């Protein structure tokens, strides 16, 4: 669990569009925090899958809409858990 | 003039040492196969030096002509990864490499002699000091050479081994087919 | 004693009008003549560039006009070739491929533009899908006129190119330089 | 039968904005995942982030288009370009058509006020 | 007697201490057989005998068939796996 | 539409009393009115210069000696724009012909080595004097000399000595002359910098790799010459086009080696031996390092602070560590892929051997 959120919250603040430099938490919505529009929600899952060296499907890369869903999907051990 | 061709055998020994070290150290294996070809050539040279050019040529037309063609024919088609020679990975073998070298060499040299004291068995191997006289007689009447003799004994005295090598070659045909060719139909 | 003067001659004739009068000059002229003899008697174009209007170029490979009699051989590959023949239309979808083939050729290299559609775009000059001249991409040494230029025009153009290379200075220019 | 090439999608005109939203998002995702391939295949002289920036710009271009049929047309054209790029059909020139900015500054005077345009007869 | 023993020993050591690939293993086997044949042919000359050269020609045959079978086996491994990695057999 | 990015106006007037009306939007067909003359367009810098001039329709007169090196310039413009003349500094009429109808003149002449027909003096001093006297006779409005960095009238290097004498003679005959002083230029197919560090089997330094300098991209110097040819404020002036970042030779070589992913070979053998080996290599017909250049290996770049710079032309000169990737990626070998592990299980699904 700490193996993931550590790099996750890394790539979230590496994403410059977040108006908050320091408002990344679990239970931080990608959308209603307004940190991200719908395109950036895809740019981020993109940067995450390539950070961890994986490629997420389409249906589930739609379902990933917050930090909890991301950490819980990397938990499945595709690679680089 | 005379002694310009005295140390050719020692030269081939030194060169075989070099080609072995190069086969072991090369990065891309293709180069290692090229050095193996250099080694088969040096062996063919040495065999000419000691009076067996027929085997020199049989080597060049068997080993180099087929086996090494095939080795390149394989490494050209397969994705044989590697790990370049290093110091983190292979240095650990140096004590064992050295012990194994010394023991295996001294034993491979002591083994060929029948003396009872050990050290003398090696000092006999290091006794390559004296020249061998060659006399000329007149009893050989024909033009028999080594290949003719090999044919005579192989096809008369040792026929059974020939008629078994035929079956070894049948394996060389039939096993690779069975392994590669899937008789799904 | 650092140099601080110059006996630099004026009125030194230009290469076009520079006659030989010294043994070094006759020697360099002979070496240049032999190199150019080689360049002339073996004139190998590359198979690329022959898109449109390849029929008239193939007729120069035919019996009545044999190009091989002059040592011409068409080659599949640039790397063995010296000459490029931009026949036919040079479209915008093709120009980068042309420049690749031209940069791949080893120097010395020439270019000869066969036809109107390759010299100035010809008939399709005002089209959306055309380069209005192969000059825009590559440097051209000879322009054959026609559409399609007659086999005789191509041979004459090659005889103008052989003349260009024959009045070329390889070593004499170095003896100037 | 004449079969489709690699990344071909059958042209299908969605009747709703809610489905085309999803299809456009998948296209954007594919562009982003494939951008490093767009940097390797085409000998590129800049960053993968700059490619992703240009992609975001090209998708922001038509962000405010509410006519459904025009959106379907735009999506089909974009999938065409993805197929053109990821399969190595385009060459370098046709790709760097999308990156004028990266090339060196074209000269000095780039008029932005009236008087300069008048002195250059561009007003 | 020297050169053969040396190629044999060095090739056994390079067979044993190869942490890199497998083609070195094939090569070291072939070189070991070479060194054997040189030992034997040297002895066959010094004795002026033929049994040594007979066993030598037989070794050449058997070694070539060995390499054929080995390089079909490798092809089977590769059929299934697709890559012959540095530390796989 | 296209633009005249080089010109600020369409009606320009030279200092010789010619009116030059621009025509077009600034593409291949346009004309700037101007007529220039570039004495070394066959070379490394002049090629980029004629490209930038003739992209906008400026007529370009290009004196040449070898007919075959030049042909790569005719591409750079429409018909009638690029015009060629055969010329030699030992013929005066040729130089008057080249400069007669010109509003602008550009002298890029100068070898980094000596020859049998031209020593450093004859090509950097007398050639400049000949061109200057013709620029003066015909009263050409503009003259834009280029004289190497670190130039100083008396110096250990004969090259910099001549380059300094070429400066003072040009400026003592043509008072309105503009002088540029570029620092070591780099780019694609450079002479003695990146193609060498990327191709040469082994480097050598009679010093250590310690000679300090400010290098610069050649395209930017060409942009500078473009922004000086048309700006008449730059008469009787002097420029130092050096670049933001100071780089020692060893620093450049380490960046070159990092980007190439190959270990560049450097030796660092002493001065007299290298100086002798260079001297003996000057008898073969192809260019090589010459005894006077290992002398410049001990002469770091002294920048003149009294002269204008890039920022006097609204330019933002580029940085070496960014551009080295673009310039050295072709020699990048790119041996293979990293870390093939975690791919056996994926490869196992595909058919590798058909029957
Ligand atoms: N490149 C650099 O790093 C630096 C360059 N400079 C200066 O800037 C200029 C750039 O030249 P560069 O870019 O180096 O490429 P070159 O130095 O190769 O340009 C040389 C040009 O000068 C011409 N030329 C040389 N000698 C003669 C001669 N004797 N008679 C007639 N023409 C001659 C050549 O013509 P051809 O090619 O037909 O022989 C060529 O066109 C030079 O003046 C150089 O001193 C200064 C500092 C650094």
């Amino acid at each position: 669990r700490p193996d993931a959120e550590k790099r996750i919250a890394a790539v979230l603040e590496s994403f410059d569009k977040i108006s908050n430099p320091a408002a990344i938490t679990p239970t931080a919505s990608f959308a209603k925090d307004l940190n991200l529009d719908s395109l950036d929600t895809v740019e981020v899952v993109v940067a995450i899958e390539e950070e961890f060296g994986i490629e997420i499907p389409d249906k589930e890369a739609d379902e990933i809409k917050s930090v909890n869903q991301a950490v819980e999907y990397i938990l499945a051990q595709p690679d680089a858990k | 003039m005379m002694y310009l061709t005295y140390y050719f055998i020692e030269i081939t020994i030194f060169l075989a040492i070099l080609c072995t070290i190069f086969i072991i150290s090369a990065k891309n294996p293709m180069v290692s196969i090229l050095y193996m070809i250099a080694l088969f050539v040096i062996a063919a040279m040495y065999l000419y030096l000691i009076g067996l050019g027929i085997f020199s040529l049989l080597y060049i037309m068997i080993y180099i002509g087929a086996i090494a063609v095939l080795f390149l024919f394989i490494i050209t088609l397969l994705d044989i990864n590697s790990t370049e020679l290093s110091v983190k990975s292979n240095i650990r073998d140096l004590p064992l490499v050295l012990i194994s070298l010394i023991v295996l060499t001294i034993s491979g040299l002591m083994i060929y002699s029948n003396d009872s004291i050990l050290i003398n068995k090696l000092l006999e191997a290091f006794g390559n000091d004296y020249n061998t006289i060659i006399t000329q007689d007149w009893f050989n009447i024909e033009n028999t050479t080594l290949l003719t003799t090999i044919g005579n004994v192989l096809l008369t005295n040792n026929a059974f081994i020939l008629l078994v090598l035929a079956i070894v070659l049948l394996l060389g045909i039939i096993g690779p087919i069975s392994i590669t060719m899937k008789h799904k139909e | 004693p650092r140099v601080s003067s110059s006996s630099m001659p004026t009125d030194f004739p230009l290469p076009s009008q520079q006659k030989p009068n010294s043994a070094v000059d006759y020697t360099l002229t002979t070496l240049d003549a032999v190199a150019n003899w080689a360049r002339q008697g073996s004139f190998w174009p590359v198979t690329f560039g022959l898109a449109c209007c390849a029929v008239e170029m193939m007729h120069v490979s035919a019996p009545r006009y044999d190009q091989d009699r002059l040592g011409i051989i068409f080659r599949a590959s640039p790397r063995q070739s010296d000459i490029m023949i931009v026949a036919g239309t040079l479209t915008n979808k093709m120009a980068p491929v042309l420049r690749q083939v031209y940069d791949q050729m080893p120097e010395p290299r020439w270019v000869i533009s066969m036809g109107s559609c390759a010299n100035g775009g010809g008939y399709y000059h005002f089209s959306y899908s055309v380069v209005r001249g192969c000059d825009r991409i590559v440097p051209v040494d000879v322009y054959v006129p026609g559409c399609p230029p007659t086999s005789e025009a191509l041979m004459y153009g090659v005889f103008q190119l052989q003349r260009k290379m024959r009045n070329t200075k390889i070593t004499r220019m170095w003896y100037r330089k | 039968a004449i079969i489709a090439t690699a990344f071909a999608e059958t042209v299908k005109f969605s009747g709703s904005k809610q489905e085309l939203q999803k299809r456009t998002l998948a296209l954007y995702r594919q562009f982003l995942r494939g951008a490093p391939t767009f940097a390797d295949l085409y000998e590129v002289q800049f960053s993968i982030p700059t490619i992703r920036t240009k992609i975001r710009q090209e998708f922001e271009r038509h962000r405010f288009v509410d006519d459904l049929s025009i959106q379907n047309v735009l999506y089909a054209k974009g999938h065409m370009e993805y197929q053109e790029c990821i399969n190595f059909w385009k060459q370098q020139a046709q790709f760097l058509k999308y990156f004028p900015e990266e090339d060196d500054i074209q000269g000095r005077h780039q008029p932005s006020n009236f008087v300069d345009k008048f002195l250059k007869n561009r007003a | 007697m020297f050169i053969g023993t040396i190629i044999l020993v060095l090739s056994f050591l390079g067979f044993v201490f190869n942490r890199r690939n497998i083609i070195l293993a094939f090569i070291c086997l072939e070189t070991m057989l070479l060194g054997i044949n040189l030992i034997l042919l040297r002895n066959s000359v010094l004795f002026d005998d033929i049994s040594g050269s007979l066993f030598a020609i037989v070794i050449i045959i058997l070694a070539g068939v060995e390499s054929a079978i080995g390089l079909s086996l490798l092809v089977s491994y590769y059929r299934l796996r697709g890559v012959i990695n540095s530390y796989g057999i | 539409m296209n633009s005249f990015e080089n010109l600020a106006q369409d009606v320009n007037i030279t200092r010789s009393g010619k009116t030059l009306i621009a025509k077009g939007t600034g593409g291949r067909s346009s004309r700037t009115g101007y007529t220039a003359t570039v004495f070394g367009a066959n070379g490394f810098l002049g090629s980029y210069l004629t490209a930038k001039l003739a992209k906008h329709g400026t007529t370009v007169v290009v004196p040449y000696r070898e007919e075959m090196a030049k042909r790569h310039l005719k591409v750079t413009g429409d018909l009638g724009v690029v015009n060629f003349l055969e010329m030699d500094l030992r013929n005066l009429e040729s130089i008057d012909e080249a400069v007669r109808h010109s509003d602008i003149v550009v002298n890029l002449i100068g070898r980094e080595y000596e020859t049998k027909n031209f020593n450093y003096y004859d090509v950097h001093v007398e050639g400049a004097r000949r061109i200057a006297e013709a620029v003066k006779k015909h009263n050409i409005a503009r003259y834009i000399h280029v004289s190497a960095f670190n130039a100083e009238i008396d110096s250990p290097s004969e090259f910099n000595h001549t380059k300094g004498l070429g400066e003072q003679v040009t400026k003592d005959i043509v008072p309105w002359a503009t002088i540029v002083r570029p620092a070591p230029m780099f780019g694609r197919e450079d002479k003695w910098f990146l193609d060498r560090m990327a191709r040469s089997p082994c480097l050598v330094s009679a010093n250590k790799f310690q000679e300090t300098s400010n290098p610069v991209h050649v395209i930017d110097v060409a942009a500078a010459l473009e922004r000086i040819c048309f700006d008449d404020s730059t008469v009787a002036q002097t420029f130092e086009l050096y670049g933001p970042q100071k780089f020692t030779q060893k620093q450049i070589i380490d960046m070159v080696s990092e980007t190439l992913r190959k270990e560049v070979r450097h030796i660092e053998l002493p001065k007299a031996l290298y100086q002798a080996y260079t001297k003996a290599t000057q008898a073969i017909w192809w260019p090589t390092y010459s005894p006077d250049q290992v002398e410049r290996q001990f002469l770091s770049q002294k920048i003149d602070p009294s002269a204008k710079t890039f920022n006097d032309l609204d330019l933002t000169p580029m940085e070496l560590p960014d551009l080295m990737f673009k310039l050295i990626r072709p020699y990048r070998v790119n041996t293979f892929q990293h870390d093939v592990s975690q791919l056996e299980n994926k490869e196992k699904t595909f058919v590798h051997i058909l029957d």
